[PDB]
């Protein structure tokens, strides 16, 4: 019976040639005598065209291969919160089996033009550089690219640990359930992480998705789609997920070497032709669903490496032009001493102030442009020709700007912390101060705030808009302080 | 009984066997051809189909007949493992070529196997001093962590890790596998003759070290595994013998070279810059492996050569993600005449942490950097304008960054041969200090050659009264 | 004499910048047909590789 | 009927015969065509043998029969070679007779492994004053010499094999060095001439040539180094001592890319397949130096390198540097100044002759390595203010470049080199005129001849230098500074 | 000219000249400063940063961004505008007063609500 079998033509290199399985479906799973399981790819005339899960010293030629029936799929629901799966779901953790409220496929249509909304709840960050120039909104795809060792993942971290401030609470509505995918990661490397995670008690709250830097090529191609569905499951159900795809251009590496070997023929540097359909489709899946369908949100923070700074290189540029904005970490920022080392001249957020926190809002009126407009006059001191009143007073300030966006990893800041910051540095009140000292500033001013006027604290936080008088209090609050 | 095959083709380091029956070779395992020589081993690459296989040979194939009988050994290549190849020097094959005769192990495993499990894991953050100024100060090596030296031809890698060798494994206690992929033979004839002269290996003695060999004068099959090997033999001593293993390898580039030369043989159509469409998975199966586990530590220092002096050729690209530390050395600085030709810039560690070094290790570090970074950032206007145009501030940041660059520099007893000035060795404690001085320019009136290649802060001081004279 | 003086300076500084941006120039523009001809292969891989397929 | 020893040419084209049958054949050994014609068996499928043509296609056709050697590539090997000048298949060229053999060495040989292996040590005297004090070389050691097209690169190469003339004539057998030039891709009419200047010299009587002209086909100009690498390895196997220069790596290189295209094996940097390395790292590896166990023979490769606009970093040459012992980066900016040989120091390196050289030089010539690589960085950061301080340095750095300066064929021996040096580090000629530094070079050596002898005697019997003799030329130095 | 008149023509010329000068002169003005410049090119400097400006505008879509209401221009307005600009009878106004604005109207309206 050679439909629902088949035997082995030939094996090689994570890829089985088999003559049969006349029944079987595009992306279906098989099994082979010897255990490991395999993907059908390529149906041809023939014989089907099969690439392994696992290794393939135990595939011989004419060993029986085996239909499962089932396109690849994976376990959804709350239960997977906590736990360390691979690319198709199972544990790796060592916590036992997974229990699930059912079951997604790996590649499932993005929700179409109809059953959306505007982006208009903020996914704090509690990131000063991010939360005021470069505002996430709860549904929104935001790039994180730079070169290797720049902090892109520090930055994605940094967010995932803030949401204890309202997952611990009980308002489902205000939690934000991430889900971080590992591609082409070492393991250890994701240990490391899933340690500090825990040593955050942020653990409780994510779901990490492992494809290891030694796993099969489909697989780590893979995890992100599976991933997707995972957290799917969240803005469906009335929740907001949060998907962290680490990263995109190893698993483009990766779908890159299933088409090699499966000897499509390849585009632009060897990538296969619709390597940009591969990533769009996927981030596309990331939503901010209507009242009609639940208000469920899925918010994507891809991860994209680039080299030598070249953002121009094929797979980023794809990314840039598919996502809602990015943000740019750059090595000479860093060595330098802003860390994270975000490029506010190349960051944005395209979805902006909608995402963002009225009070923030309000006091970071037009910070961008004018920490553009200093770069200009930064470049223009170059000339070292002497500087007037105007623009020796912008680049004070300017200076002072980027200063005072400077941020210490694992140390995300309430709303009521930022919001007073920007309004010292905004209105100038911090511009007679001197540089380095603009450090002990940060923690002297916020102790004073909490230990006096805790009351404004507490009102920006409960209200999240300064109102004219609560300016008023700010104002007088801020200058009392600057005079020391 | 034994499973005998056919030689259908040979194709430069490729040869395709046929067998009779049903039962073909697993892949990746070692087949034999006797002959007059002795044998000639072979390692099944892929199933053709057609009860064919075809195999990478692990020696040359000249004088291979078609028709020919080859005998399955039903296994991956195997080697001898434990206390008994410690002071013997082996093959890729897992053989002695020391003229030393057999190496009586108890057990023999394949240099093939699965990287240590997730669970598996175990992660720590303990400094390893290594007396080196550049890395002890700007990127600490980790205990049981994984290291590796960037840089291209002739910069300094194997040298360099004849300075770690020569610190850390004398006074270290427990076992070490040196493994020699792509060099030269005459560096490992040397090294061969460097421990039995330390004492590192006797002869007639117990021994602390195991040498593996598979260099560049090898075929390129050779050459794909001879690490494996190595591997294989710490991995043993890692998780049976439960010890700490230093596992130094030079240099890890002639692995995935190796994989490339043979792989359009092989019939893949080639990736980006000419590399094996495998280039990375085939180096996560090997770097994965070389871990420290629940079971036993392994600190590794592995030599990293950048071709053509390309830092994103995808060979070195796709490493660094695989190491806890990185030092890479620019030819530039060495062309300056500084060595170690690190990159204060370029390299790091992920215990470079207040956590771990303290914040006064911390920021002694990040003051340099920013010192180092600004005169980086300036290296065009001085070019064209030179020093004369800069303002007060960022003149004398350049002459303290000139100064740190030149400090940062140190005599190495290995390359005295070079310097001529005996070797010195600083201490962590010591570094931190001495940097920390002269960031507060308690030593801005000096002049900047004393700064260049002595050793701590002492050394300055004394440099600067020999040539004020 | 000040201003005569330092006319001469200026003259020799201007010049020596003129002779160092001379050999600069001479590098970049090795550097430059080195990344050109690459460009070409890297590019042409590409298609090749593609091809085959 | 018995395709056992012959087949027949199924198809032929680019270079390539694909023959049908030759059953017992084994890879790597050779084939002759029914025009005399020879081949080699590149790989075995089942059902035919692909056969590489040494010659025009033109010279086969599809049918033809086909015949086997039985013999692995292999060139004839041993003393009798000497003199004569072959092809890569050790044919003799020069039309002086038969090539007299002592046996026949495989082209394919393994390299002597970890264990019969020796820590070079006895010098290569190139006579060249910047080589042999800078970047000097040992017997076994394997040197490059890379630069650009008409940088001296022979010179250099050419210069050494005429100074053997000291040693090749005397009764030493151990001071005795033979010379292997394989000449790849290069003109036949620069072979003549090249000859013709070793006959002129005479070191003909001792040196071997091997050449492959840019002509001959692309597996003789790659098979050439690696035959004129047994002929000379029947040297180092035998006891003795060969010098093998390899001219050059980069156009053997580019052969290899032709077959290598041609078999459409797919194309890495530039082009190049990725065993381009392979190629050169299983060749340099021969050059070796032996054990005591083994005889203590040595081999010495001179392989050159050929750069594109002065380019260390391209994919060939750092191929080569990270194969070999080390380079002699030779800049052509400094040769079109007239500084001759143009050796860039701090881009030139030897890497384990430091430890080879001879005692005398080694101690009149204190650091003078880094003293000139960083008199060239200063020196260009003149064109500012008179400062004495540096500038004092000055009139050292331009004597002592005026003093490593050498007219071609021109090689000097230790002992005349070691007092150049002295007076160089020591300044005793800074009150001489710099237009009459080399010219003072002559007056010098003309002076110490026939006065102090025994300085030079004793350091041509030693090698060495005591306090005795460190005085006993403090002496004839200044001496000859006033008269 | 034969569409859109040679005034226009003109204007859209002159524009280009003084943009493209102002770019082929920025070597000058990073290496040497303003300082080292022709008092006719100071001049065109002056006015091709007044014209870049000028040259933006919000738009009613991207009020998202700019917080700043949609400004629509009159083609006539805008040559009108370009070509006083050119002839330096708006050398005196400051280079903000041409950012982010309308017509010339909106030139004169911010200068003197700044100027406040
Ligand atoms: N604000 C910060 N202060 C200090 N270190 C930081 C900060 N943010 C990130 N880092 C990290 O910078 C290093 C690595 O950053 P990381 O998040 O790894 O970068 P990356 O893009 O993830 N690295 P990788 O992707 O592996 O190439 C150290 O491991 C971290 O300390
Ligand atoms: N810290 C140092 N001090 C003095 N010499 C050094 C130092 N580091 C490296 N070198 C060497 O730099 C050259 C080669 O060093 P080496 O360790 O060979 O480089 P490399 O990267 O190993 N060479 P290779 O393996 O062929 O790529 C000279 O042999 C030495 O001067
Ligand atoms: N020290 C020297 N003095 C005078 N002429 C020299 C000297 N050294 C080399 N030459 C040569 O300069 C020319 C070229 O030398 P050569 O050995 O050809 O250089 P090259 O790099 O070999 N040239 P080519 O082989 O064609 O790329 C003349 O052939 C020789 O005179
Ligand atoms: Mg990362
Ligand atoms: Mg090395
Ligand atoms: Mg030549």
């Amino acid at each position: 019976n050679l439909n629902e079998t088949g035997r082995v033509l030939a094996v090689g290199d994570g890829i089985a040639r088999v003559f049969g399985l006349n029944n079987i479906q595009a992306e279906e799973l098989v099994e082979f005598s010897s255990g490991v399981k395999g993907m059908a790819l390529n149906l041809e005339p023939g014989q089907v065209g099969i690439v392994l899960f696992g290794s393939d010293r135990l595939v011989k030629e004419g060993e029986l291969v085996k239909r499962t029936g089932n396109i690849v799929d994976v376990p959804v629901g709350p239960g997977l919160l906590g736990r360390v799966v691979d690319a198709l779901g199972n544990p790796i953790d060592g916590k036992g089996p997974i229990d699930a409220a059912g079951r997604s496929r790996a590649q499932v249509k993005a929700p179409g033009i109809l059953p959306r909304r505007s982006v208009h709840e903020p996914v704090q960050t509690g990131l000063k550089a991010v939360d005021a120039l470069v505002p996430i909104g709860r549904g929104q795809r935001e790039l994180i690219i730079g070169d290797r060792q720049t902090g892109k993942t520090a930055v994605a971290l940094d967010t995932i640990l803030n949401q204890k401030r309202w997952n611990n609470g009980s308002d489902e509505s205000k939690k934000l359930y991430c889900v971080y995918v590992a591609v082409g990661q070492k393991r250890s490397t994701v240990a490391q992480l899933v340690q500090t995670l825990e040593q955050h008690d942020a653990m409780k709250y994510s779901i990490i998705v492992a494809a290891t830097a030694s796993e099969a090529a489909p697989l780590q191609y893979l995890a992100p789609f599976t991933a997707a569905s995972i957290g799917e499951w969240f803005r469906d159900n009335g929740k907001h997920a949060l998907i962290v795809y680490d990263d995109l251009s190893k698993q483009a590496v990766a779908y890159r070497q299933l088409s090699l070997l499966l000897r499509r023929p390849p585009g632009r540097e060897a990538y296969p032709g619709d390597v940009f359909y591969l990533h769009s489709r996927l981030l596309e899946r990331a939503a901010k669903l209507s009242e009609k369908e639940g208000s469920g949100s899925l918010t994507a923070l891809p991860v994209i490496e680039t080299q030598g700074g070249d953002v121009s290189a094929y797979i980023p540029t794809n990314v840039i032009s598919i996502t809602d904005g990015q943000i740019f970490l750059e090595a000479e920022l860093f060595y330098k001493g802003i860390r994270p080392a975000i490029n506010v001249g190349l960051s944005v957020s395209r979805v902006g102030s909608a995402a963002q926190v009225k009070a923030l809002k309000q006091v970071a009126g037009s910070l961008k442009l004018f920490l553009a407009q200093y770069r200009e006059v930064a470049a223009f001191a170059q000339f070292g020709s002497d500087l007037d009143a105007s623009t020796k007073q912008t680049l004070v300030r300017g200076e002072r700007l980027t200063q005072l966006l400077k941020q210490n990893q694992y140390s995300p800041l309430a709303t009521e912390e930022q919001v007073p910051l920007i309004y010292a540095g905004v209105n100038g009140h911090l511009d007679g101060i001197e540089l380095s000292r603009i450090g002990e500033f940060e923690s002297s001013f916020l102790s004073y705030l909490k230990s006096n006027h805790n009351e404004l604290l507490t009102e920006i936080r409960e209200k999240g808009e300064l109102s004219k008088e609560l300016l008023a209090s700010l104002k007088s609050a801020t200058e009392s302080f600057v005079a020391t | 009984t034994p499973i005998t095959g056919k030689v259908t083709a040979v194709i430069g380091a490729i040869v395709d066997v046929h067998f009779e029956q049903s039962e073909l070779p697993a892949i990746l395992n070692a087949l034999e051809i006797k002959t007059p020589q002795g044998k000639l081993v072979l390692e099944v690459a892929q199933h053709l189909g057609e009860n064919t296989v075809r195999t990478i040979a692990m020696d040359g194939t000249e004088g291979l007949v078609r028709g020919e009988k080859v005998l399955d050994t039903g296994g991956p290549i195997s080697v001898p493992v434990g206390r008994e190849t410690l002071g013997r020097i082996i093959n890729v094959i897992g053989e002695p070529i020391d003229e030393r005769g057999p190496i009586k192990s108890k057990l023999r495993k394949p240099i093939h196997a699965d990287p240590p499990s997730f669970a598996e894991q175990s992660t720590s953050a303990e400094i390893l001093e290594t007396g080196i100024k550049v890395v002890d100060l700007l990127a600490p090596y980790a205990r049981g962590g994984k290291i590796g030296l960037f840089g291209g031809a002739g910069v300094g890698k194997t040298v360099f890790i004849q300075e770690l060798i020569n610190n850390i494994a004398k006074a270290h206690g427990g076992f070490s596998v040196f493994t020699g992929v792509g060099e030269r033979t005459r560096e490992g004839n040397d090294l061969y003759r460097e421990m039995k002269e330390t004492g590192v290996i006797n002869l007639e003695g117990e021994s602390k070290v195991a040498l593996v060999f598979g260099q560049m004068n090898e075929p390129p099959g050779a050459r794909a595994r001879v690490a494996l090997t190595g591997l294989t033999i710490a991995e043993y001593f890692r998780d049976e013998e439960g010890q700490d293993v230093l596992l130094f390898i030079d240099n890890i580039f002639r692995f995935t070279q190796a994989g490339s030369e043979v792989s359009a043989l092989l019939g893949r159509i080639p990736s980006a810059v000419g590399y094996q469409p495998t280039l990375a998975t085939d180096m996560g199966l090997l770097q994965e492996r070389i871990t420290t586990t629940k079971k036993g530590s392994v600190t590794s220092v592995q030599a990293v050569y950048v071709p053509a002096d390309d830092l994103t050729d995808p060979a070195p690209a796709t490493t660094f993600a695989h190491l806890d530390a990185t030092t890479v050395l620019s030819r530039g600085i060495s062309e300056l005449g500084i060595y170690p030709a690190v990159d204060p810039l370029d390299s790091k560690s992920r215990l470079l942490d207040a956590a771990v070094v303290g914040q006064e290790h911390y920021d002694v570090a990040s003051k340099v950097q920013e010192t180092l970074q600004t005169y980086k950032s300036l290296q065009d206007i001085i070019a064209i304008l030179g020093m004369d145009e800069l303002s007060e501030q960022d003149k004398l940041t350049v002459e303290r960054a000139r100064k740190i660059q030149r400090f940062l520099s140190q005599p190495f007893a290995v390359a005295e041969v070079f310097t001529g000035i005996p070797g010195k060795l600083v201490r962590l404690k010591d570094t931190v200090a001495s940097f920390k001085a002269v960031l507060e320019g308690k030593y801005d009136n000096i002049p900047e050659h004393a700064f260049y290649m002595v050793g701590g802060i002492e050394d300055v001081v004394a440099k600067a009264e020999k040539l004020a004279a | 004499q000040g201003y005569a003086a330092e006319i001469s300076a200026r003259r020799n500084a201007m010049d020596n910048a003129s002779k160092n941006a001379g050999d600069m120039i001479n590098r970049y523009s090795i550097l430059y047909n080195r990344t050109r001809q690459a460009v070409i292969t890297n590019e042409l891989v590409d298609i090749i590789t593609g091809a085959s397929s």
